[PDB]
């Protein structure tokens, strides 16, 4: 039982670790791509609405 | 220069008059040709066949083994495989069914059903005697007419006062437990014959569906001639 | 050397029907012209040479047969091939390992040994229509495949003889004397000796 | 060529006899080219590992049943060999005048481990045997506990 | 355990000769010595058929 | 117009440029140069490979919450979404650009979450080797014991 | 609405260099002819028309320019999209639910529903070869795949739950009044289910004492964790009966409105 405890307590500080990696690399990799907008432009544009 | 895959039947050419300027006659040349269908016996319906094998003795894996679970889900991803490789071959057209399609989704659904089944043989088997009590309908049923049915035989001083007291609650509890065994066992006799009957279910659905569409497609024959009368 | 190989890939020019004596060809500089070569996504020319020759048959001492052969030497640029080939066999190589840390008892050293294979014959489907179909030699990225596969599958073999050899009891198995000298007293002595016998 | 060695690569003048002289079928010139593949791409990339996957599969027999992961280790198994058959199913045409051998393979491994599978489940279903499931005949143990291990050379 | 021991020593020697059979089918598959059955002549260059 | 499926036609600027026009270059040239700068609509990618991978590849976190024990399945879980980002990466293939230049981000994010899942393995095998071990094969470490069970959740 | 999807593509036609002052173009009938058309085994074709358009623009008012736009209202048969691609997602949606009667002591939840995940992937293989791939938007095909993969994936999260509170052990975890009083108490009145003197004779003496005592502590214990069990248990039977009505109502809403809007014009 004292072994089963050992691993529940890795168990859980590590849910949190994996939790931060996923979600940290998963949200700079996509905001990677949300600062990819088309650039600003000093021209009108192709299509006039 | 022989086809591989295709045997030509016939091969008439006809004067196409019109219909009773700008009338045009035709002359036609028909080509009935059949397939020669050696790749698909090969590649895809022996598989399926096997996979419905395997789904059908999924019913005589014990409950215990704990292994039915995989063994139906992995027969039904390699059938998901299977229609992978069909995908790039069958006709997109929607007219009709292919006869193979049919048999493809025909296997999906028994491997579909053996799966359902047994978590039906699960549930029965790991119930819990506690919380559930069987009701006697499943007992005349499921214990008395049906086993014999499916060939299924059930076989069959206050230190001395103090001891007493704990040697008695030893016997109470395994007493106790002996009880708990004994409604375990009926569960999972009930399980067993409900395995047994789903195998024998299966053994026939498989084999009268197997057999109707084997038939369909083994006695569609090419014409005899190349223009029928309608 | 594939995705690190280099490629020296020539295109040879001549006049098909007139021969030197009554056409001649000559460069017009030494290295061909790349002052309006697009970018390559894919390969980078590392050297380029433009070279004449001339050939004389025995049996036409009098009509030399003139050519220009302009080559282009090519380093592949590894990046994809690194990115969507070699990694993910190197995640598989290195999962292969972590079933030997596995208990028995767990009872999913199998399905871990065995799910690494399947990933690995799935993506055989994205090697196989990635890496070069010829037989002329077997490319780094098919070695390294290869050295994978045999691996795992030897993984899984020497997994079962573990799992084998964890559920012997008296009721089949008898010891014998070797079995418990080399394992249970030299080895254990070798080693971290956190466990006791 | 990178898959194909020439052997043979003859050249004939054909005169067929039959057709009249005024044909355009009387004569040709025929230039053969008689060509083996080279199989090396195929069998490292195909053979060894499908041969090497079909062969893991006898495993199951030195598989404990208490293990529990038996069936698990042949089904996939087959579903690896349906994968290698999906691989196949590209890079042939689909004719009928001979299932090619690397289809004969995979066919008899898929067969075999069909029969596998089943053998297990067969297994599996007499090591859960119970004396209030099943009974132990004298005959059963006489043959599987005694005479078959003594045979097999059994520890 | 004896059926699986029994079922070890009967399958895999099948498997093991089934595929050893299909391979050695393919292995020793060669074109023929002669590009043409029934002609002696090879049809190569060092074989000069003189008028 | 009918916009196309796929890409939206942002910026279209046209320039006439000269140039060659000097002593030694001689004769002038000249040409017209318009720069389509086009924006991809990502719906398709979004629903049909992002979401379903991003979801499929956030199960490893599940491992984390079944029991350390023969029936936990923890292992299960965790390869077999490996096997499932093996198949994203099967169907991935078909459609990414081919060159060299730098990463996708499409390719990026599934080796991303390929080395997450990896990792998240190698954690699962070890929770399972701590949490079987028993008094006939290890012994008790008192220093991981007073790190994990005292230490821990006072400094937590 | 693909593969119960209506189009209409037009042809539109003009002499590109005359204008209409020049050379007119007039269409021989309302109607393209049809009467050679052969059947396609992919669409109907349910209306056809051919009209005729004279446009004059601001800075050329003496040069009209004419148009012939033949139009083209098809719509697609969807047998073939129903059996290849929808019926094997039925099955599979069909299937996430049954985990939920699947017991957690049989130790194959987690590989039913991960495999049905897998082979959902696999299919997905399938559904990207046959539907057309196009971002202009998102079609009922597309919307029930996503609906069938959030299905398995959240399937997955509350059985994770569930075998959470199944494995609950009593002596870490302490069971919450609330919880008792939702599961226990007050769900199971709506269903139909149980509720829950030498040395060594006085060591001899107090070595049956140990066991019985032993055996009390093993049977508190045994009770408190059958506790969380038939908690899981109900919360099964409660997720089984709402993934199945989820199945229902999700594939309903899916098709349903399209399919009426379609029997209603016909
Ligand atoms: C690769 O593929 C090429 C074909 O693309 C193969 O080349 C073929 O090889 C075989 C065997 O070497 C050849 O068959 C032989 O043909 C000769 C000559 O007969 C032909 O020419 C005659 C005029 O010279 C003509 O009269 C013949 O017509 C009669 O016969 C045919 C049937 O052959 C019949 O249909 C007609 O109505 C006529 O009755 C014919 O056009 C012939 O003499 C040979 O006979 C010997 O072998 C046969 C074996 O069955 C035996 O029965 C006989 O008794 C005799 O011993 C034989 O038929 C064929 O012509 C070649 N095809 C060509 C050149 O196009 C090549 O072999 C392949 N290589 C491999 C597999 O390595
Ligand atoms: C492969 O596909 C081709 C088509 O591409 C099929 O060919 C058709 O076959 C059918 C049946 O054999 C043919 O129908 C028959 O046509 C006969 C001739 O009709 C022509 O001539 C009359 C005047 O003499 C015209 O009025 C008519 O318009 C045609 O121009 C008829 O005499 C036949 O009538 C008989 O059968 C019908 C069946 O309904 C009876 O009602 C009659 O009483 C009578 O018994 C019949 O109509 C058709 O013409 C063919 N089409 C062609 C040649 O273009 C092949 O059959 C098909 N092969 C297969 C499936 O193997
Ligand atoms: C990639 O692959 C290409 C092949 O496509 C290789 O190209 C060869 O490059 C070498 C140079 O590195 C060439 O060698 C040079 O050839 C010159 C031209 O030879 C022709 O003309 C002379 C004069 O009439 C004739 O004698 C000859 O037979 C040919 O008709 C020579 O002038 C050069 O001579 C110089 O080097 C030699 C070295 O032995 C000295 O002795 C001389 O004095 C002089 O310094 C030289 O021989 C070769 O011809 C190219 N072959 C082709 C194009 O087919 C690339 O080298 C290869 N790249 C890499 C990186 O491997
Ligand atoms: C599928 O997609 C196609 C392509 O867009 C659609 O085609 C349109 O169909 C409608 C009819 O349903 C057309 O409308 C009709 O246009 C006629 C021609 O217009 C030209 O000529 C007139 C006369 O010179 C000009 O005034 C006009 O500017 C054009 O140059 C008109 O004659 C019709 O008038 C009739 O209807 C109106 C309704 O307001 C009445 O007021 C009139 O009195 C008269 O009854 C009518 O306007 C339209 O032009 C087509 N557009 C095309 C081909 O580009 C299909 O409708 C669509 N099908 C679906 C959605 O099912
Ligand atoms: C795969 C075939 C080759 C390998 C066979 C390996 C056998 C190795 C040797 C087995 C030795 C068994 C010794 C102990 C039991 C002795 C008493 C006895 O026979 O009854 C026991 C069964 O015993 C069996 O195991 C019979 C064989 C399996 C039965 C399943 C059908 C036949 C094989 C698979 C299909 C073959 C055709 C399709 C696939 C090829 C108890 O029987 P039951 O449980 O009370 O009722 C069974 C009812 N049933 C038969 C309907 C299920
Ligand atoms: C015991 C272990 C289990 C056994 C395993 C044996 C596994 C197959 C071994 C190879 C057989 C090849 C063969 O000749 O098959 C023939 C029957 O082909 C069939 O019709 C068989 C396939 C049937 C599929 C299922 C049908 C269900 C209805 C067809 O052969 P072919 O295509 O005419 O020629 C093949 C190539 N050759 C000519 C060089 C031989
Ligand atoms: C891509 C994004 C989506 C990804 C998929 C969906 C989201 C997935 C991710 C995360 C959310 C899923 C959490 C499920 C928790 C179930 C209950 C449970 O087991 O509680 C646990 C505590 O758990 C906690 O302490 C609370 C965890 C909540 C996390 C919320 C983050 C969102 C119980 O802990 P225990 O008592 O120790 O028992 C478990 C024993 N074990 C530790 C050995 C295993
Ligand atoms: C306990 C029981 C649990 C049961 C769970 C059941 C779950 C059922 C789930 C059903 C999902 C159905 C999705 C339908 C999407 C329609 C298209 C759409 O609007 O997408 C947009 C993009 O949307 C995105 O970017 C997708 C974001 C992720 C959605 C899924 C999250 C799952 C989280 C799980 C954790 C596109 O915008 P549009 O082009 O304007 O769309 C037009 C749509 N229209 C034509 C309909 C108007
Ligand atoms: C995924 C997690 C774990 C790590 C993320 C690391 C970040 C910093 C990495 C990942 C991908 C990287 C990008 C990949 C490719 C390019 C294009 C190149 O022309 C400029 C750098 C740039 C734009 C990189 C910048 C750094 C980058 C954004
Ligand atoms: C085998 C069963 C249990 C599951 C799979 C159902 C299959 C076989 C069903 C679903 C839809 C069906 C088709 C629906 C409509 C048509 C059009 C007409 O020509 C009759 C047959 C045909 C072509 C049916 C053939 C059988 C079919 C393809
Ligand atoms: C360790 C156990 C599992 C075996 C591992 C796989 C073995 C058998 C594999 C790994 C590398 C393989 C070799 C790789 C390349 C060649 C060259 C060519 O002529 C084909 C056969 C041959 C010679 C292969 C024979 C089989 C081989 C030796
Ligand atoms: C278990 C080990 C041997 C791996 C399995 C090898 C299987 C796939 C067999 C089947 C046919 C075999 C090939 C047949 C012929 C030859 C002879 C020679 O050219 C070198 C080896 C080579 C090319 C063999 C390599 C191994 C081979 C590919
Ligand atoms: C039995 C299992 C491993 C199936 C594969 C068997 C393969 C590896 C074996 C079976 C017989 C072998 C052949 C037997 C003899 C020779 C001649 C010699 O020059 C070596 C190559 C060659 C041609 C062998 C190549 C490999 C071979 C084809
Ligand atoms: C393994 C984990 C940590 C990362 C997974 C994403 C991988 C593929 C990412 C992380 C960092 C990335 C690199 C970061 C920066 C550059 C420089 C740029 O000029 C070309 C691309 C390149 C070389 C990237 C390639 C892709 C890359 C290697």
């Amino acid at each position: 039982s004292d072994w089963v405890r050992m691993g529940n307590a890795l168990d859980n500080i590590c849910f949190w670790a994996a939790l931060v990696l996923f979600s940290v690399g998963s949200s700079l990799i996509f905001l990677g791509a949300y600062f990819n907008r088309v650039p600003d432009l000093p021209y009108a544009p192709c299509i006039q609405p | 220069i022989e086809n591989g895959q295709w045997e030509i039947i016939h091969k008439p050419s006809r004067l196409i008059q019109p219909p009773g300027e700008g009338q045009r006659q035709e002359v036609i040349f028909y080509l009935i040709i059949r397939r020669k269908p050696l790749f698909y016996l090969v590649n895809v319906i022996a598989p399926c066949i096997l996979i419905t094998l395997l789904a059908i003795f999924v019913f005589y894996l014990p409950p215990d083994a704990g292994e039915k679970m995989g063994l139906s889900i992995f027969a039904l991803l390699t059938l998901t495989v299977f229609l992978l490789l069909l995908a790039d071959k069958v006709p997109e057209t929607s007219l009709s069914v292919p006869i193979i399609i049919k048999y493809l989704m025909f296997t999906m659904v028994l491997v579909t059903f053996s799966v359902i089944l047994s978590v039906v043989v699960l549930n029965l088997h790991h119930r819990s005697p506690h919380t559930h009590q069987m009701p006697l309908w499943v007992r005349q049923i499921f214990i008395h007419k049906l086993p014999l049915y499916l060939r299924l035989k059930r076989p069959k001083l206050p230190e001395l006062r103090e001891v007493v007291s704990s040697i008695s609650y030893i016997a109470r509890q395994l007493q106790e437990q002996e009880d708990h065994d004994a409604l375990k066992e009926d569960w999972q006799f009930v399980a067993m014959v409900v395995d047994r009957l789903f195998l024998w279910t299966f053994i026939i659905f498989t084999s009268v569906g197997t057999l109707v569409i084997f038939l369909d497609a083994t006695y569609h024959l090419p014409p005899p001639d190349p223009f029928p009368s309608r | 050397h594939f995705p690190f190989d280099e490629q020296n890939c020539s295109m040879k020019l001549g006049t098909w029907t007139y021969d030197g004596s009554v056409v001649a060809i000559n460069p017009e500089s030494d290295q061909p012209d790349l002052s309006n070569f697009m970018e390559s996504g894919e390969w980078v020319i590392k050297e380029s040479r433009g070279w004449k020759h001339s050939v004389t048959y025995s049996c036409c001492p009098d009509t030399p047969y003139l050519d220009i052969t302009y080559h282009f030497v090519m380093q592949r640029l590894p990046l994809y091939f690194i990115v969507n080939v070699i990694i993910p066999c190197l995640l598989f190589s290195f999962l292969t390992g972590l079933v030997f840390y596995l208990p028995t008892d767990s009872g999913e050293k199998m399905t871990l040994s065995i799910s690494v294979l399947l990933s690995l014959t799935v993506f055989l489907l994205v090697i196989v229509e990635l890496i070069p179909s010829t037989s002329s030699a077997v490319p780094l990225i098919g070695k390294y495949m290869l050295f994978t596969m045999v691996f795992v599958i030897a993984s899984i073999i020497i997994t079962v003889i573990v799992i084998n050899t964890h559920h012997r009891s008296p009721s089949t198995h008898v010891m014998p004397n070797w079995v418990r000298k080399v394992f249970i007293d030299t080895i254990p002595n070798i080693m971290f000796f956190s466990t006791m016998k | 060529n990178g898959e194909w060695e020439i052997v043979h690569r003859p050249a004939r003048v054909n005169v067929d006899p039959r057709a009249p002289l005024d044909s355009p079928s009387r004569q040709d010139i025929t230039f053969y080219l008689i060509i083996r593949r080279k199989p090396l791409f195929y069998i490292i990339n195909i053979l060894v590992p499908c041969v090497l996957i079909s062969f893991m599969v006898n495993l199951v027999f030195y598989l404990p049943a208490d293990s529990g992961e038996k069936t698990s280790v042949a089904i996939s198994v087959l579903l690896a060999q349906s994968v290698f058959l999906l691989l196949i199913s590209k890079r042939l045409p689909a004719t009928s005048m001979a299932i090619p051998l690397i289809g004969k393979f995979l066919l008899f491994g898929m067969v075999l481990v069909t029969m596998v599978v089943v053998i297990c489940v067969i297994v599996l279903n007499i090591h859960f045997r119970t004396p209030s499931t099943h009974v132990l005949s004298e005959g059963v143990k006489k043959l599987f506990l005694e005479t078959l291990p003594e045979l097999l050379h059994m520890s | 355990r004896t059926v699986d021991r029994l079922c070890l020593f009967v399958v895999t020697p099948v498997m093991v000769v089934g595929t050893a059979w299909i391979f050695l089918q393919g292995v020793y598959n060669q074109p023929p010595p002669q590009p043409f059955p029934g002609d002696p002549y090879s049809y190569n260059v060092q074989d000069k058929r003189f008028i | 117009y009918t916009e196309n499926g796929e890409w939206a036609i942002d910026f279209c600027p046209g320039v006439i440029r000269r140039h060659h026009g000097g002593a030694t270059d001689g004769p002038g040239e000249t040409d017209v140069i318009y720069s389509l700068i086009i924006r991809r609509k990502p719906l398709f990618y979004v629903i049909n490979i992002i979401v379903p991978c991003v979801l499929i590849s956030g199960l490893v976190l599940l491992a984390y919450f079944l029991p350390a024990q023969a029936g936990g399945q923890k292992c299960t879980v965790s390869i077999n979404v490996l096997l499932a980002q093996t198949v994203f990466l099967f169907l991935i293939a078909q459609k990414i650009p081919e060159t060299s230049l730098s990463v996708p981000l499409l390719g990026r994010f599934l080796i991303f979450v390929m080395v997450v899942a990896t990792l998240i393995v190698m954690n699962c095998v070890i929770v399972l080797n701590v949490s079987q071990r028993t008094p006939t094969t290890h012994a008790m470490s008192p220093r991981l014991r007073h790190v994990l069970l005292e230490l821990l959740p006072r400094l937590l | 609405h693909f593969p119960f999807d209506e189009q209409n593509c037009s042809m539109k036609l003009g002499t590109w260099t005359y204008d209409g002052s020049v050379v007119a173009i007039n269409p021989e009938s309302d109607q393209p002819d049809l009467s050679n058309f052969m059947e396609s085994g992919e669409w109907v074709i349910k209306e056809s028309r051919g009209w005729k358009h004279s446009v004059t623009y601001s800075c050329c008012p003496d040069t009209p320019y004419l148009d012939i736009t033949y139009h083209f209202v098809m719509q697609r048969l969807p047998l073939y999209f129903i059996v290849n691609v929808i019926i094997p997602c039925l099955l599979f949606s069909f299937l996430t639910g049954l985990v939920f009667y699947l017991p957690t002591d049989s130790g194959e939840k987690m590989t039913l529903s991960i495999s049905v995940l897998l082979s959902l992937t696999v299919f997905l293989l399938v559904i990207v070869e046959l539907i057309p791939s196009t971002s202009s938007a998102v079609p009922l095909i597309g919307k029930y795949m996503l609906f069938t993969m959030v299905f398995v994936i959240a399937s997955i999260i509350i059985t994770v739950i569930v075998i959470n509170t199944h494995h609950r052990s009593p002596s870490t975890h302490v069971m919450p009044n609330w919880v008792r009083k939702v599961f226990i108490d007050t769900i199971p009145n709506i269903m139909f289910f149980s509720t829950m003197k030498h040395p060594e004779v006085k060591s001899a003496i107090e070595g049956i004492k140990y066991i019985a005592e032993t055996m009390k502590s093993d049977q508190e214990s045994n009770n408190a964790a059958a506790e969380w069990k038939y908690v899981a248990m109900v919360m099964d039977h409660i997720l089984l009966g709402v993934f199945m009505l989820v199945c229902i109502i999700g594939t309903l809403a899916v098709f349903a409105g399209r399919l009426i809007e379609l029997n209603q014009q016909g």
